[PDB]
DNA sequence: CCCATACTCTT
DNA sequence: AAGAGTATGGGTG
């Protein structure tokens, strides 16, 4: 029920850390998965020229 | 009451909640672990005692002799920590171990004691830990990181229906020992149990049961109960219990004892069961078809025929019932099974299991474990015995035994270290009970299942690993019978143990060079927890669930400070108050609540214990006697939080900083920052570089002193006293008389570290913070280390900052910096670099270090002394000579041309070739230190003698201080004795001290006392001469170097780096940026008084990042600077002390019921003036991370200093003088300089060296390499259509050997054209493919 | 060593236009097989392309 | 795996200077032969007759070889590819300014 | 080769040695008529050695060295992410390249970049050698080399001459969509950082908090013309993915343009009639009128005709001072209605797209540069800051929270009485809290967005 | 984690 | 005697 101007207590901050770390881990780990998709897309359509 | 160090400058505190438990020593986790490893233990439970007892005694096959361990001992180290760092050797102690070889006679009861020989042997060196929790390995400080691993015991888990497409879950159990073989039990989609040994081919689960001498009847009895059907001439009447009928539907009309409880087609209800229990139904009438599918348990044989009728665990039929009916077998035992529970999994697995004996199971186990070889009965038996039931190949440790007993609901805690039959039976029964929906699986990420392992335990494990190998060697060498002459010393070789210890302490994954950016870096490094390492996880096969924040992390692991990237969630920081059990589990302290009254009792609870209580938050109001003001308080109960009544509270938190780590507790207004930016700020705060002068934060949290003192970078008084001598390099303290030991001169000497290189090529320098003659007490700070200011951590500088856009120069996190910042050297840093020159020995003669290089001019040799080494204090640049060296080129045939050369020019120029050490290109600095290491037996040059003389002078002075004190005391005694009788007074004063020994008195004690005093004086002189000789011998000892190495010379260069655009700056709230422009002073915005700002930051970076702590910090820093300005104005115009102390008391009294009380009435005028002098640059302020200052308090402090309450003022443009249209937030922030300098980043290349194989440019700035043009860049060029750019990048720039030369020539000639060829890498590929036996070739 | 994995008689000279023993040493003897050591007199880069 | 790198010897430096010098084809061949004849101390190891024979063309006289050799001897370092000590010293002295005292 | 005279050994050489030793032993055993029980074992070991040499670890257990690390075979060199194909053939390291940290250059034009001159001296070295030898300053290659090493004063003028119209390629990793490599004209600067134009950062996904970039130099005439005609930043204005413009103002430029084109109810100089935009600028600079004052201004605007000619019309428009000032930047051919409003990011993007579709490419580049300059200048002039008092909390937050807590308490008591179940109570509590959050958000936003002024 | 292949129970 | 299904192994990140 608090905002950042008022300030959070220990329990609320501890609760928010779960979502913070989940988002950070997802961002760190999907980089290695998008590159595989773009590599496969380039491999399948390398030679198509007008 | 305040200490001397704190009373000089008191930091105002806005905290409101009293402290009940002080912050503990921050390095206990390392010190306690190593002390436990090293200390003598009467019991064999920890350390070297456990390792020695776990192997010894060692007995030979014959049994006629054995070796017995008695005790061990650690000798004194040869050198000190500082001496080891200077010389570059390991700081270690020798291990002396007492062994006893005992011999036994033959043909006698037991073993007759023929001969016992006891000898103390040398086992090797053991590295020691310093006072700060580090190890000096090869002269460099190192840290061993603790590991968070999986606890030994038994664990039950399941898959979430992922392995089977039907969405059916499969359960499993696993037994994890400390050392041994794994044992797994698992289910299959067919409800059959299976057993896996060390992750190998699956086996039926009854093989292990049959390997333990178990009959099928016994197995059925263990895993199933019995139901008795009796032939009573009424269609096999059965003995039945009503509860058995629950969960079933009536097959027919259920009537017993003349009462129809249930009818056919009607399910049995609970009321029917209760009626059956009330009537005590025992006899039933069922049809002969009731045993159509029932399973018989035991074996029944007809006594007449004498043959088996039905085998054990077989389904009966009507014909079998008839067969047993004619034989008159009135007892049939079936197995009570159902569908809701009591599954037949054991019986079905038994039916599927092929073996039905005790010997074939061992054969199958041996074949599975060791295929490809024929089986053997003895081999299989030995393998099975040594797999799980041998103390020398399997150990379920004390913690493993405790966890095993806890998981099975046992009562005892202690036990054996090996498995038994009953343990496996209990594990199987528990797994079956889980399968029948009568239990729960375990949580792997729960902190009660993860354990902490520190350096002492790892060292013990490695020592045992070496010890077992030494034991094997001893047993192999003990077969020969020579007990009449052999000794234990010749039996054991210390090479394997010492090699293993060195390997662990030097090249382990968890042993790293200590991070030495600042004291916070070291504190953070020593308190780090890792899930990686030997026996841990990998960053590519970890998973998301192990990287998450768990509820059990509360108060034990910081939920914020973790690296971002591949290692997120795998590297953690210990919380402030966290500890470990004796078993290695994290625990946190709480205050006990009794009858609604909060007491001062502190209990450390672990994760398992914590979940069974209702624990209140630390943000809970309390009365004066300890009563909750409200009636409903917020509490966590079972992994979740809610409101509870006042009488349901069990415990409360001890502090509001219990949840966070040391690094996160240093961020002010942390509760106003988003968690992502808090993580970024915590990570960036420990990579700041120290500057020329330290500056305290001026807005802190109260943890600065603890970090500064516990890091060990400062000089702390060991005993109280008075400063007798103070200097820029040494401090001498005269100890108080009540803290002195008998018969000593009470003085303490502190030698400060001056301009020393760190592990990150930075500067380590100490400066005194005490004056000549002032009192000190134990624990006071005598000298500040790097990034320390009067005993407080000082990582950055205070900067006057405005939040506004300025002509696009702070666009996208750019920073605009004033020129006055550069002119004041506020962010200038010192960097120290080391270079080495090695002179070896060749076959044609040895290399010589000399100043007589024949091919160089006189100017280049001007900076070298007579020994060929550069002077101290010389400014050198790229290509200058540091150490001159020549290499013997060797003898020749001396042809007439060579004879002419030798005759005309000389002989020195014809025998040696220059191999000097020179400054690398792009490097400069000042020579500040030179070290010379010489092999023992080689003559030293003059430079080494000068260094040794300088090193001897310091020790001589240190000894002279104590010698002078003692001799002054003794001569005072002599004068006191001599005056009493034959007093000369002035005449005695005229004579020198030495003449007093010649003067005598009568034959009374007036002469015996003088003789005793003279003897004591001579003894003192002899003792100090012996001390000086010992120090000289230690100093002059030679250096042991690598084979074929004669001398080593090390030169240290120092440079100063100034701030410039392209350098990275940051705050403590995750607000980083790069300098874009240095602005002249008259262009900066200024206020009504003409004062400009130092930094301009973009306000657009705040709202989206949600790091609001920086705005509040800016406002509070403005207020603190205003208070300091008032104090400075009062000091400038000399006023009375009364007004100063009145104003300072008013400033310290501000706040709403704060817990800090400062009273200046107990301060003297001198102390008040000193404090006021220290406060004239601003009053420092502390705000704890969840008990900080409110906005109203900040506004009150602003009002006290006569500043606008909004925190915003009017500014004027420096270039036009026009006022900006809106008020701007102006204040003070704490900025840091990060170790990302554009001097180390910029790199360019035209042409250079190439690889020998691929013929392509090298990589790295150190090799002057090129940039990589990878596949994505090629794709971008293909998408553009730039074919010529791509071809030029692929051939004439990388590996077209002729094309490179032709392109260079054409470019120089002014013709921009290329002639591409074939890359060399394609030729290499063709050759490599041909080497595989494949014919690949080019066509046409 | 002769007939080894780096033999100059099989793979080529270790110096430009020189044989192993040293009878022939300059460009005037290009394309000459020394009877003593058996090494050809040519460029040393042939060791990248001789199997 | 670190495969090692390439180093520049005296002959590599001399050939680099040859490639960027306005020579003709025959002059470049003669320069190649001369640089091949230079040893590690910077002295020529064969008489010019051997170089003329190694050129392999009968249309070329020894004076052209002498001119090419003189041009090469002014490369960096000065005095390289000298026939003997006297020639090397004379070449080095030729590059000094006239104001030298002796 | 290592210090101390140790040559060590390679994996391939070790495998070859093993094969040769086994082959020689087998030859000797075969020619000695050895018993078959031993020659069979020798043949098996020779087969294993050959298999290990060709592909270690494929069959059986891999042969390791002294470091408990399996040796590398021919197959290991051929294949993998560290093999020839992916490490040396599909990508490679190149010459004439550099890298360093990037800062922001606000004064630059769209086709220019800021290159440190210390980097440029190293990158363009052979060009400088040729130019020095071309004008008689140096007579030999060694003389030019020594002059460049000593860094005389004339070599800087030579360097300024040789980079006058020579493009360079800037690249930031990772490269995703071909806009991660672009071409720019260098401007020599002091320092060690590369200056980047603010309008291209979105294409690079770059920010100035520690990012680094690499720079490459085209050599031949074809490469230089490809850089100028295909990869130049003034050619890549539209996105190849969807056709929308990519050089769009953001942050400071948007804030400044939005601030200048706003109106206030009662501002200084309100309600006067001006002859044109220049009079409005004179009034603003003199301090006689506010930037937000509502006035009437005579505006002349041009419109394209049917055959493609511009026709001008002049009329009095009701506008503000700031909009009239901004109108002096718009090129001929656009309606005045395109600026007579408060401009956000979408409006500025639409204005740029309209200019591109109607007028062409070069006017769009000029317009974008002028927009960036004007936005930066007026954002600086505004003095916009951030303070703690700007975050206004609605006054009704506490009562909404209290009412939500009361509803939660009453439904909890109802659950205690047994009227409901667990899941229904949980969902109802969630719904209550969501409704309370929506109420608080609406109250806060309604309080924040309006202010009261005196007429 | 996903796909291809040898061995096992069913119509 | 075919045919559908399960345990094992290879290549990928
Ligand atoms: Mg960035
Ligand atoms: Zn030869």
């Amino acid at each position: 029920t608090a905002n950042f101007r008022e300030g959070l207590n220990v329990l609320q901050y501890f609760i928010s850390t779960h979502g913070a770390r989940k988002g950070l881990a997802d961002t760190a780990l999907k980089t290695a998965n998008s590159g595989y998709l773009t590599r496969r897309l380039v491999d399948v359509a390398q030679d198509l020229v007008v | 009451v305040y200490s001397y160090t704190e009373k000089k400058r008191i930091r105002k505190d806005f905290g409101k909640r009293p402290q009940v438990l002080d912050v503990p020593y921050l390095l206990s986790i390392q010190l306690d672990s190593f002390q436990k490893f090293i200390e003598q233990d009467p019991e064999g439970q920890y350390g070297l005692e456990a390792a020695f007892r776990s192997v010894f005694p060692i007995q030979s096959y014959s049994g006629n002799s054995e070796l017995q361990y008695v005790s061990y001992r650690l000798g004194e180290p040869v050198f000190d920590v500082q001496e080891c760092q200077i010389r570059g050797v390991t700081y270690s102690a020798p291990l002396r171990v007492k062994l006893r070889l005992v011999i036994y006679e033959r043909e006698a009861p037991e073993g007759t004691v023929k001969d016992i020989k006891e000898q103390e042997v040398y086992m090797g060196e053991i590295p020691l830990m310093t006072d700060n929790g580090t190890f000096v390995i090869n002269g460099t400080e190192r840290v061993i990181v603790s590991q968070l691993h999986r606890s030994p015991g038994v664990f039950f888990d399941s898959d979430k229906g992922k392995t089977h497409s039907s969405g059916k879950v499969l359960y499993n159990a696993r037994i994890i020992p400390y050392r041994g073989s794994w044992l797994d039990f698992e289910f299959d989609p067919k409800d059959n149990l299976f057993v896996r040994i060390d992750r190998r081919r699956k086996l039926p689960a009854t093989i292990i049961l049959r390997a333990l001498n178990y009959t099928t009847e016994q197995i059925l009895d263990l895993f199933f109960e019995k139901v008795i059907f009796e032939i009573r001439d009424n269609k096999l009447q059965m003995e039945l219990v009503p509860e058995r009928l629950r969960g079933e539907t009536a097959s027919f009309d259920i009537e017993a004892n003349g009462k129809v409880y249930v009818e056919k087609g009607r399910r049995i209800t609970a009321r029917h069961i209760r009626q059956l229990e009330k009537d005590d139904v025992k006899l039933i009438e069922v049809p002969v078809e009731y045993i159509a599918g029932k399973v018989v348990a035991k074996d029944y044989i007809d006594e007449s025929t004498g043959e088996l009728i039905c085998a054990a665990n077989m389904e009966l039929s009507l014909d079998l019932l008839a067969k047993l009916s004619q034989s008159g077998h009135k007892r049939i035992e079936t197995l009570f099974t159902n569908d809701l529970d009591h599954g037949p999994y054991i019986s079905e697995t038994l039916r599927v299991d092929p073996t039905n004996d005790r010997l074939s199971a061992l054969v199958e186990i041996y074949r599975m474990m060791r295929p490809g070889e024929p089986p053997t009965r003895e081999a299989a038996e030995s393998l099975f015995e040594n797999l799980f039931f041998s103390e020398d190949r399997y150990d379920l440790s004390a913690v493993g035994r405790m966890k095993f007993n806890r998981s099975l609901l046992r009562e005892e805690i202690e036990g054996s270290g090996i498995l038994s039959k009953d343990d496996i039976i209990d594990v199987m029964k528990k797994l079956i009970d889980i399968r029948n929906g009568k239990g729960e699986v375990d949580d792997i990420d729960h902190l009660g299942n993860r354990r902490i392992r520190s350096v002492g335990e790892m060292a013990e494990n490695q020592f045992r690993v070496g010890l077992v190998r030494v034991e094997r060697a001893v047993k192999e060498r003990l077969s020969l019978g020579d007990l009449d002459t052999l000794m234990p010393q010749d039996m054991i070789n210390a090479k394997p143990i010492s090699a293993a210890v060195k390997e662990f302490f030097g090249s382990s994954q968890l042993s790293q060079f200590m991070d030495q950016n600042n004291p916070l870096s070291e504190i953070t490094h020593k308190r780090r927890i890792s899930a990686l390492g030997p026996g841990g996880l990998t960053r590519e096969r970890a998973g998301f669930e192990v990287r998450d924040v768990h509820p059990t992390h509360y108060g034990r692991v910081c939920p914020i400070e973790t690296p971002e990237g591949p290692n997120i969630g795998l590297i953690n920081s210990l919380s402030v108050y966290a500890q470990t059990n004796e078993y290695g589990f994290l625990e946190t302290p709480y205050r006990k609540v009794t009858d609604g009254v909060v007491t001062d009792e502190i209990h450390y609870l672990s994760a398992i214990e914590e979940g069974n209580y209702v624990i209140a938050q630390a943000n809970s109001n309390l009365d004066e006697e300890g009563h909750f003001v409200e009636d409903l308080v917020t509490c966590r109960s079972k992994g979740e939080s809610s409101l509870f009544s006042r009488d349901q509270v069990d415990y409360m938190d001890v502090s509001t900083q219990q949840v966070v780590s040391v690094g996160a507790s240093l961020i002010p207004f942390l509760e106003h920052d988003d968690a992502n930016r808090a993580l970024m700020g915590a990570n960036m705060q420990r990579q700041a570089v120290p500057t020329l002068r330290a500056d305290k934060p001026l807005v802190g949290t109260g943890m600065e002193r603890a970090v500064a003192v516990d890091s060990g970078v400062t000089a702390v008084a060991k005993r109280g006293g008075v400063v007798q001598y103070v200097d820029a390099s040494r401090i001498v303290i005269k100890v108080n008389e009540d803290e002195m030991y008998p018969g000593e001169a009470g003085i303490d000497i502190y030698n400060l570290t001056k301009y020393t290189r760190s592990n990150q090529n930075t500067c380590i320098n100490q400066m005194p913070c005490v004056s000549l003659g002032e009192p000190v007490e134990r624990g006071d700070v005598l000298a500040d280390g790097p990034s320390t200011d009067l005993g407080e951590l000082a990582l950055g500088q205070n900067m006057r900052v405005a939040f506004m856009p300025w002509n696009g120069y702070n666009f996208e996190d750019s920073i605009l910096v004033s020129e006055r910042v550069v002119q004041e050297d506020r962010f200038t840093t010192i960097h120290i670099q080391e270079l080495a020159c090695v002179s070896r020995d060749t076959k044609l003669g040895p290399e010589e270090i000399t100043a007589d290089i024949p091919n160089v001019g006189e100017a280049a040799l001007s900076k070298l002394d007579e020994s060929g080494i550069v002077y101290i204090g010389a400014e050198v640049t790229g290509g200058d000579i540091l150490v001159g060296k020549v290499t013997p080129k060797g003898e020749t045939q001396l042809t007439p041309e060579e004879k002419l050369l030798r005759a005309i020019f000389g002989e020195k120029a014809s025998d040696v070739k220059d191999s000097s050490l020179r400054v690398p290109n792009g490097v400069s600095g000042t020579v500040i230190d030179v070290q010379v290491f010489t092999r023992d037996g080689v003559e030293k040059d003059k430079r080494a003698l000068e260094i040794e003389e300088m090193q001897l002078k310091q020790a001589k002075k240190d000894l002279s201080e104590e010698l002078q004190i003692l001799e002054a005391g003794l001569f005072s005694r002599i004068r006191a004795v001599l005056v009493a009788g034959g007093v000369e007074a002035e005449k005695l004063d005229k004579l020198p001290r030495d003449r007093w020994l010649e003067l005598g008195l009568t034959d009374e004690e007036k002469q015996n006392q003088l003789e005793q005093l003279a003897e004591q004086y001579d003894e003192l002189k002899h003792e100090f001469e012996k001390k000086l000789e010992a120090k000289r011998r230690k100093i002059t000892q030679g250096d042991d170097l690598a084979p074929g190495v004669l001398k080593i010379v090390k030169v240290y260069l120092a440079v100063k780096r100034r701030i410039q655009p392209g350098d990275k700056m940051a705050g403590r709230h995750g607000n980083k940026g790069v300098i874009s422009k240095i602005n002249p002073i008259e262009d900066m915005p200024y206020d009504e008084n003409g004062t400009p700002v130092d930094i301009v930051l973009n306000p657009l970076g705040v709202p989206s990042r949600m790091n609001i702590g920086q705005i509040l910090e800016t406002h509070l820093g403005m207020a603190a600077k205003g208070i300091g300005d008032k104090i400075n104005a009062m000091l400038k115009q000399q006023q009375e002390v009364a007004k100063l102390r009145e104003f300072i008391q008013r400033a310290y009294d501000l706040g709403a019921d704060v817990r800090q009380k400062v009273d200046l009435s107990t301060f003297s005028d001198e102390e008040v003036m000193r404090l006021a002098e220290n406060l004239r640059k601003g009053m420092p302020i502390a705000t704890p991370v969840f008990d900080g200052a409110k906005e109203a308090e900040i506004k009150e402090l602003l009002k006290l200093g006569d500043l606008p309450t909004s925190g915003q003022i009017r500014l004027y443009d420096g270039r036009t003088g026009e006022q900006f249209e809106r008020p701007v937030t102006v204040g003070y922030m704490y900025m840091l300089k990060l170790n990302h300098l554009v001097d180390d980043k910029m790199h360019a290349r035209s042409t250079g060296s190439y690889s020998l194989v691929t013929q392509q440019p090298l990589g790295g700035k150190a090799q002057f390499g090129g940039q990589r043009f990878g596949e994505m860049e090629v794709w971008a060029l293909e998408a553009y259509g730039a074919a010529y750019t791509l071809q030029e990048m692929l051939t004439v720039k990388s590996d077209d050997v002729n094309g490179r030369t032709k392109m260079y020539k054409n470019i120089v000639d002014g013709n921009h054209q290329m002639e591409p060829g074939m890359p060399e890498s394609f030729n290499v590929l063709l050759k490599e493919i041909r080497s595989l036996g494949i014919n690949i070739e080019l066509e046409d | 060593e002769r007939d080894g994995l780096f033999c100059a008689r099989i793979f080529g000279p270790v110096k430009d236009y020189e044989c192993l023993c040293g009878k022939y040493k300059r460009l005037k003897h290009r394309g000459v097989i020394c009877e003593k050591c058996g090494v050809e007199v040519t460029q040393t880069k042939v060791r990248r392309e001789r199997m | 795996v670190y495969q090692g790198e390439t180093t520049q010897t005296l002959q590599d430096y001399l050939m680099w200077q040859v490639e960027l010098t306005p020579f003709s084809d025959t002059d470049r061949a003669i320069a190649t032969s001369i640089v091949d004849a230079v040893d590690e101390t910077g002295y020529l190891t064969v008489p010019l007759e051997d170089i003329l024979e190694s050129i392999g063309d009968e249309e070329i006289d020894i004076d052209e070889v002498e001119a090419v050799l003189k041009r090469i001897q002014r490369f960096d370092p000065v005095g390289v590819a000298a026939k003997d000590l006297r020639d090397c010293l004379l070449i080095q002295l030729s590059q000094f300014d006239k104001t030298t005292p002796w | 080769p290592l210090d101390g005279g140790r040559f060590a050994t390679s994996d391939l050489n070790d495998l070859y040695r093993r094969v040769i030793n086994r082959n020689n032993r087998l030859k000797r055993l075969l020619d000695l008529a050895a018993p078959d029980i031993i020659v069979r074992n020798e043949k098996r070991m020779l087969q294993e050695a050959v298999d290990a040499l060709l592909d270690n670890g494929r069959r059986g257990r891999a042969i390791t060295g002294s470091n408990k690390r399996p040796l590398k075979s021919l197959a290991d060199m051929i294949k993998g992410k560290q093999g020839r194909f992916r490490q040396n053939l599909l990508g490679k390291r190149v010459d004439y390249s550099g890298r360093s940290v990037i800062t922001v250059g606000p004064y630059l034009r769209l086709h220019q970049c800021g290159l440190p001159k210390k980097m440029a001296l190293e990158l363009f070295k052979p060009f400088i050698y040729g130019k020095l030898e071309l004008r008689g300053l140096a007579t030999t290659i060694k003389a030019a080399k020594k002059m460049v090493e000593r860094e005389e004063a004339v070599v800087w003028d030579i360097l300024d001459e040789v980079i006058r119209e020579h493009p360079v390629l800037l690249n930031r990793a990772p490269t995703l969509h071909r806009l991660g490599i672009q071409a720019f004209e260098p401007v020599l600067i002091e320092g060690k950082a590369i200056q980047l134009h603010p309008l291209v950062c979105a294409a690079y996904n770059a920010d100035f908090d520690g990012d680094q970039m690499a720079v490459h130099v085209p050599l031949t005439l074809e490469a230089q013309l490809e850089a100028r005609a295909l990869m130049m930043s003034t050619n890549n204005i539209l996105s190849p993915a969807n056709g929308e413009p990519i050089i769009v103002p953001s942050q400071d430029v948007v804030l400044g343009l939005y601030y200048m084109t706003r109106d206030c109810v009662n501002a200084k100089g309100e309600g006067m009639v001006l002859t044109g935009p220049k009079e409005a600028e004179r009034l603003y600079r003199s301090g006689l009128a506010s930037l937000h004052a509502r006035v009437k201004v005579r505006i002349t605007e041009y419109e394209k005709d049917a055959n493609g000619e511009l026709v001008a019309k002049t009329s009095l428009k009701d506008t503000t001072v700031g909009r009239a000032i901004l109108w002096m930047i718009v090129p001929k051919g656009l309606p005045y209605s395109i600026v007579n409003q408060a401009l956000g990011k979408k409006a500025i993007s639409k204005m740029l797209n309209t200019c591109y579709r109607i007028l062409g490419l070069k006017p769009t580049v000029i317009f974008a540069d002028q927009i960036m300059y004007t936005g930066f200048a007026y954002a600086a002039r505004s003095g916009a800051s951030v303070g703690i008092d700007d975050m206004v909390i609605p006054e009704k937050k506490h009562e909404i929270i209290s009412e939500a807590e009361a509803e939660v308490a009453e439904i909890q008591e109802q659950f205690q009485s047994g009227l409901v179940t667990a899941g229904e109570r949980y969902n109802k509590v969630i719904d209550i809290w969501a409704a309370a959050n929506d109420r608080v958000s609406k109250a806060m936003m309604d309080n924040l967005q309006t202010e009261t002024v005196i007429n």
